[PDB]
């Protein structure tokens, strides 16, 4: 029963967060070129590597 | 993936990559997409390919590795109890790479009442097969049931 | 025999005229199969 | 429903892993797990208000006494015939509709009611097949009816779901030959060979008893029972084996077919009943180059049957965004699906 | 890699623009024809 | 003699005997698991082992990496010529006992 | 993390082509006696 | 060398879409809830 | 359907002995395990198919054309 | 290690051949011959026509296992392959039934044929000595003699059970006089190819070619060819008394046996035993008995499909592997 809810969870969790890009200032910004954050997580370091 | 053509009919991936897909085998189905335009290819294998995406996005944690048979089989070679011999070892250190490679056999673990090579070696050479393979590691860890 | 096809229950050799009837000449029973073709056919056992 | 397969439990190959079985050539070829399949194609013949009957006439046969290969497989009647191999694009029943069928019947005719549009049903499939039996009959309302049924016997090809009837659900891996895989002393070769890992994580020991009960059965020559809260008490099974030479528990030695030296650990095998399932692969494999498109959206149609094409869902589509690929989308949701040139007008855009 | 069955390799094709490096493959790769695997099926001339 | 049975792999050889990798088309474990048993006991030979690249393809890769002194190919030549003599003996002693029975 | 992927995946390739071909040629299996309790854990099983 | 090299390499590489990876990251899979 | 003509593992021909089996059981009433043994199958995978394998072909011949 | 494999309760031990110069400090036991010839031996147990069981001593596992593999495949044989139906009405599939003839063995000696060639189709494929054609046709009619109703479905009918016996032989040019002394007969004559009831008839002639084992099991000349590795039971202490009597019931009957209560249980013989390792589960026997099998000594038994005498089978199986090795020698290494 619940996994059918989880899918909707991810899908909608995207739509607000869907386009958020890291520009070349290391300032992650919106579609409309607003600014949600200045550095990345106070860090600037990609969590992956 | 770089595609390779074989007979019968079914999509054969390498077991190590089952975990990202959480691929169970059993009866599950896949989808095979070729790209078309010349620049979508170089977009795929180079960026979206396996090797560079070997890790996971969220945890920066390896998501592709040995699972099931590969662990235990490796374990049974790693089992401190085990030993081997230059014929048996030689053939293992071969089988590990179907051919193709120049192996430099390190000194055997024990000498006298015959000769033997401990599993930690036949598995060690897996990492540094040649003397020219530019892989030098070092590390400590804890497996479970420590 | 060599002629065309068969009843179901009658199991009788029946040749039919072009657009004649779907009945079997002997029995009133209707459905009819088509008897085996005399022509050769090839399998490979393996 | 099933085959009763003499089956080791071992890791072999390296084509095994999760639930994936590994079968045996020279066994599968000896009549293990062979399938047939039967399909029916009904073609109803119906008269039209013009008083014109849809006719099965056929067999063109150009160039000196032989039908065109596209035709062939019929015989003089124009209907298909029994027992003859039919192959891909041929015609197993020739059918033609009248051309004027829907016109307004008038009390005016002399010569031609006879113009026919031949629209025979074509066989299409990845394999050959055979026409075993055809049926000409009449429906309840007195309109002609023709029904043929086609058959093919599928060899249990790589990629075919098997079960253990016990909850193990798996697909065969490499089909090894004969020589390979263990044998031991009798000379017998385990037929199915099965991955051990499945038992502990699925935690099902019922089967792993069923194997014992099996080997004990075939020795005494008796079907040996088992049942929910009951069945043959395991501890006597031992006694039946141990005097007849097989280990008091199901395990026994084996010799790896490859090397030919004793397997360094014991192995556990006996008869188990492996039933073979639907989801034969030769049905389910699917591919498309560029196929038909639905009139409305002009993007590929759905599923098997009709023709190819597959789904990229918004659940999936997002994936490539994370990787950051623009060009893969523009190839994907643009070039490869519906590529289209619209002529617009800069001024007052439409 | 993904091993792919040749029987979906016959019908699932990739476009190629033959230029200067590809000929002695491709001018050969046609002569195989679509039935045998290492070959081509559709062809499109520069004359559009 | 048809020139496709053995093909010396250009990629795994080094120089001056020592290493080499021969792929033997149209074969299986039936040969290798024997041939290596003769090879390994040749006094010089060090590393001799075989594998099948993939079963749906038919090839036998075999690897010979020896000391200095004699040569990669010379090893397999010799040892193979030895595996001859075994079977010659098995026939000799065998068909002799079966005749006397 | 050290040498970049092309070497990593190379290792794992060798892993696979080793553990696979070796594990059968040595062998491993389960059996009933392996799940069979022997004396002992019956005695502790009842009392505990 | 090693340390600060692994540092300078481990950084946002500009142009990556951190939003998408962000969502697909949280995606799977007395009394209080 | 019909008893197979070899087992699925050994390759000893079982096609023959099915007749001699059943005959040997009905006439000369004798227990299964002892029966098959002196019928000459020691290996058990050779043996199952005699023991196993209901014979359908009879139950399929009720439906023949002629009746 | 003294060519005696370890047997334990939870495992085996000491498997690998380990005869080769170069695993020791002092490298001996290096190849040559004579060191081999004057060592190696062979024995035999029994030879029947369609089966032989004999013994092969003091060679390693490998080349023996080669003989097993190559034997169960590479010694060629001849079995019906292509099948031509002249109609058929049988309730059995017009599909399957063909498969059946494909499998049934045949008593004919190979070397009387030559390999079919792939190319040159049709009339140039199957030629004279290249193929043994087999003919079968049977029709079933209601037996005019009908002793009683619903009795045994044999008396009721004619030939309702078709047997492999039914397959006849059709010779051709040069084909008659060459097999005149050795007419082909379908192996074990009595097999059920089909059951059918009157009004039903089967007419087929099937071409029979010379095939090779690994391609389909129906070409295996051998039903079962394998080798049991000789067990060695060896005891410590007299272990005499009453429980020594229990000791023999622990094994399969012949095995060891009691000489006298004081004379305990001597080992009567090995090779009757299945290596069933019960003495280990009984505990108290533990310290005083260990089990072993010797890698040198191969009990080796070979069935036959009836194709030819198994002495011939095992024999040719060698000269294959030999001939193969030499054919590899004389092919020069391309670069
Ligand atoms: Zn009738
Ligand atoms: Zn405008
Ligand atoms: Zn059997």
């Amino acid at each position: 029963v619940k996994t059918a809810e989880t899918g909707y969870m991810s899908r909608r969790l995207m739509k607000s967060l869907e386009d958020l890009s890291c520009q070349y200032d290391n300032t992650v910004r919106t579609s409309a070129n607003g600014i949600v954050q200045f550095t990345y997580g106070g860090d600037g370091l990609d969590p992956l590597e | 993936h770089y595609a390779k053509i074989r007979p019968w009919r079914t999509f054969r991936l390498n077991e190590c990559v089952c975990t990202p897909y959480n691929a169970d085998f059993d009866g599950d189905e896949m989808n095979l997409h070729v790209p078309q335009t010349e620049e979508a290819r170089a977009e795929a294998i180079n960026l979206m390919g396996v090797k560079n995406n070997l890790l996971t996005p969220k945890s920066g944690e390896p998501i592709i590795a040995a699972t099931q048979d590969f662990i235990t089989g490796s374990y049974l070679i790693s089992h401190k109890d085990s030993f081997y011999d230059r014929a048996t070892l030689t053939q293992l250190l071969s089988m590990m790479s179907d051919g193709i490679e120049h192996f430099d056999i390190p000194p055997p673990a024990i000498m006298k009442p015959y000769y033997l090579w401990t599993g930690k070696q036949v598995f060690s050479l897996l990492i540094k097969p040649n003397h020219n393979s530019p892989v030098v590691i070092n590390l400590d860890a804890k497996n479970k049931v420590f | 025999a060599t002629l065309k096809y068969i009843c179901a229950e009658c199991s009788s050799k029946l040749s039919l005229s072009r657009t004649d009837a779907v009945r079997c000449k002997d029995c009133g029973h209707r459905i009819l199969l088509k008897a085996r073709t005399k022509r050769l056919v090839q399998f490979e056992a393996r | 429903a099933g085959q009763n397969a003499t089956v080791a439990v071992m890791s072999y190959s390296g084509y095994d892993i999760e639930d994936a079985l590994v079968l045996n050539k020279s066994s599968i070829d000896r009549g293990f797990g062979r399938c047939e399949t039967r399909r029916k194609t009904t073609t109803v013949l119906k008269r039209y208000a013009n008083h014109t009957q849809d006719i099965i006439g056929g067999m063109r046969v150009d160039e000196n006494g032989d039908p065109i290969w596209q035709h062939q497989s019929l015989g003089p009647d124009g209907l298909g015939e029994v027992g003859m191999k039919v192959q891909s694009g041929q015609i197993y029943i020739n059918k033609s509709v009248p051309t004027n069928s829907a016109d307004a019947p008038n009390p005016n005719n002399v010569n031609v009611q006879t113009q026919y549009r031949e629209a025979p049903v074509i066989y299409r499939g990845p394999e050959p097949s055979h026409i075993d039996q055809v049926m000409m009959s009449v429906s309840d309302n007195d309109q002609a009816l023709i029904k043929v049924l086609l058959r093919q016997n599928r060899r249990p090809e790589l990629g075919d779901k098997f079960s253990s009837r016990h909850g193990q659900k798996g697909v065969c891996g490499i089909i090894v030959k004969q020589e390979d895989m263990p044998f031991n002393d009798q000379g017998i070769v385990p037929d199915i060979i099965m991955n051990p890992h499945g038992f502990p994580s699925r935690m099902t020991v019922g089967k792993m008893i069923e194997l014992i009960s099996g080997k004990a059965g075939v020795l005494n020559g008796t079907l040996e029972y088992g049942t929910c809260f009951g069945g043959s008490k395991l501890e006597d099974m031992s006694k039946i084996l141990v005097d007849q030479g097989f280990n008091y528990s199901g395990k026994d030695m084996l010799y790896s077919g490859i090397t030919g030296e004793c397997l360094q650990a014991y192995i556990f095998f006996g008869p188990i009943y492996y039933q073979k399932l639907k989801h034969m692969v030769l049905d389910k494999m699917h591919a498309r180059a560029r196929g038909p498109r639905a009139v409305l959206t002009r993007q590929p149609t759905e599923g098997r049957s009709r023709d190819g094409g597959l789904r990229l869902g918004e659940m999936e589509r997002d994936c490539v965004i994370a990787y950051g690929a623009s060009q893969l989308l523009l190839e994907r949701l643009m070039i490869s699906s519906d590529a289209f040139e619209v002529d617009v007008c800069d001024k007052c855009g439409l | 890699e993904v091993a792919v069955p040749d029987r979906v390799a016959k019908v699932l094709t990739y476009p190629e623009k033959v230029t200067r490096y590809n000929r002695h493959k491709l001018q050969e790769l046609i002569v195989n024809g679509p039935n045998v695997h290492p070959g081509a099926n559709y062809l499109l001339k520069r004359n559009e | 003699p048809d020139r496709e049975k053995i093909k010396l792999l250009t990629q795994a050889t080094s120089e001056d005997g020592t290493s080499a990798s021969f792929q033997i088309v149209e074969e299986d474990h039936t040969l290798g698991n024997a041939l290596r048993y003769v090879i390994m006991k040749n006094p010089d030979v060090e590393f001799c082992g075989y594998s099948i690249p993939h079963p749906s393809e038919n090839l036998l890769n075999i690897r010979i990496q020896t000391y200095g002194e004699t040569t990669a190919v010379d090893a397999l030549q010799k040892g193979l010529k030895d595996l001859m003599d075994l079977c010659d003996v098995v026939e000799s002693k065998f068909t002799e006992k079966i005749k006397s029975m | 993390r050290d040498y970049g992927p092309q070497e990593a995946a190379n290792a794992m390739n060798r892993m696979a082509k080793l553990c696979a071909r070796f594990l059968g040629n040595r062998g491993f299996s389960i059996g009933i006696n392996d799940v069979t309790p022997a004396d002992d854990l019956k005695q502790k099983k009842e009392e505990l | 060398e090693i340390a600060l090299f692994k540092y300078r390499k481990a950084r946002l590489e500009p142009g990556t879409a951190i939003g998408a990876i962000g969502a697909q990251s949280i995606g799977e899979p007395m009394n209080v809830t | 359907m019909i008893v197979p003509v070899r087992c699925f593992s050994c390759g000893k021909v079982v096609g023959d002995k099915w007749e001699s089996y059943l005959n040997l059981l009905q006439e000369d009433e004798l227990d299964e395990g002892t029966a098959l043994s002196r019928l000459g199958l020691k290996r058990y995978c050779c043996r199952r198919m005699i023991l196993t394998h209901v014979d359908l072909i009879e139950k399929f011949l009720r439906y023949n054309p002629l009746e | 290690m003294s060519n005696i494999v370890g047997i334990e309760y939870n495992r085996v031990t000491n498997t690998t051949s380990t005869d080769f110069p170069g695993f020791s400090k002092d490298a001996e036991n290096e190849w040559n011959v004579e060191k081999f010839k004057k060592d190696f031996e062979v024995n035999i147990s029994s030879l029947d026509a369609r089966e032989a069981n004999f013994d092969l001593i003091n060679i390693d596992t490998s080349i023996a296992n080669a003989f097993r593999r190559i034997m169960i495949s590479e010694v060629p044989s001849v079995a019906a392959e292509y099948v031509y139906f002249f109609n058929n009405t049988s309730v059995i599939q017009d599909e399957v039934l063909a498969h059946r003839i494909g499998l049934v063995p045949l008593k004919v000696d190979p070397d009387m044929l030559t390999w079919v060639d792939s190319n040159l189709p049709d009339d140039e494929k199957f030629t004279d000595e290249n193929t043994i054609v087999l003919s079968l046709n049977v029709k079933c009619t209601r037996n005019p003699d009908a002793p009683k109703g619903s009795t045994d479905p044999k008396e009721l009918y004619n030939n309702a059970h078709v047997y492999a016996r039914d397959l006849k032989f059709e010779p051709q040019g040069r084909q008659s006089t060459t097999f005149a002394d050795c007419p082909v007969v379908p192996a074990d004559p009595d097999i059920l190819l089909a059951k059918l009831r009157p009004g039903q008839e089967i007419s087929l002639k099937a071409h029979c070619i010379l095939g090779i084992g690994g391609d389909h099991a129906k070409f295996s000349p051998v039903s079962t060819a394998s080798y049991r590795l000789l067990p060695q039971i060896n005891i410590l202490q007299p272990i005499k008394g009453e429980s020594a009597r229990r000791f023999q019931k622990c094994f399969p009957p012949g095995v060891i046996g009691i000489d006298e209560g004081s004379d305990e249980a001597y080992v009567k013989d090995a090779r009757k035993d299945t290596v069933s390792r019960e003495v280990l589960r009984y505990e108290e026997f533990a310290d005083k008995v260990k089990l072993g099998r010797v890698r040198n000594h191969f009990i080796f038994n070979v069935e036959s499909a009836g194709a030819m005498t198994p002495e011939e089978i095992f024999f040719k199986s060698v000269r294959i592997l030999k001939n193969k090795a030499e054919y590899l020698k004389n092919c020069p290494i391309t670069q």
